[PDB]
């Protein structure tokens, strides 16, 4: 299973929003009228479709494992602030979690030129 | 890499 952090176990999550954020359509009509299943903030309740979201399948069931935040709530999962500055927000290719550039270890200060994942993300060394 | 900006700009604002 995906991994959850002490203080997203027992933390309030959100009465979802039962239409996506982006296209205001159901469960039952996405972009494309298709029936697909929504992803919501644990915080505020938005929801979006992952095709909306533009989430791979792969993402999407991680994801749905996951306390997850939207792109407006998501707060670094280190520091647990937003700060001022959202270039400066990496989010997660794995499990789509916030870190702040700076709270990387070690920080980073250039985006990296592929995917970035987060230190929970990386499986530990033999 | 995504960050907060880069998936506000791809998923519409
Ligand atoms: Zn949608
Ligand atoms: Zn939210
Ligand atoms: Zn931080
Ligand atoms: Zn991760």
């Amino acid at each position: 299973h995906m991994l959850e952090l002490p203080h997203e176990k027992d933390k309030p999550v959100a009465e979802p929003i039962p239409i996506c954020s982006f296209c205001l359509g159901t469960k039952e009509q996405n972009r494309e009228k298709k029936p697909e299943e929504l992803i919501s903030c644990a915080d505020c309740g938005n929801s979006g479709h992952p095709s909306c979201l533009k989430f791979s399948p792969e993402l999407t069931v991680r994801v749905k494992a996951l306390r997850w935040q939207c792109i407006e709530c998501k707060t670094c999962s280190s520091c647990r602030d937003q700060g001022k500055n959202a270039d400066n927000m990496l989010f997660c290719d794995s499990c789509d979690r916030g870190f702040h550039m700076e709270c990387c270890d070690p920080p980073l200060t250039r985006m990296p030129k592929g995917m970035w994942i987060c230190q929970i993300c990386r499986p530990r060394k033999k | 890499a995504r960050t907060k900006q880069t998936a506000r700009k791809s998923t519409g604002g």
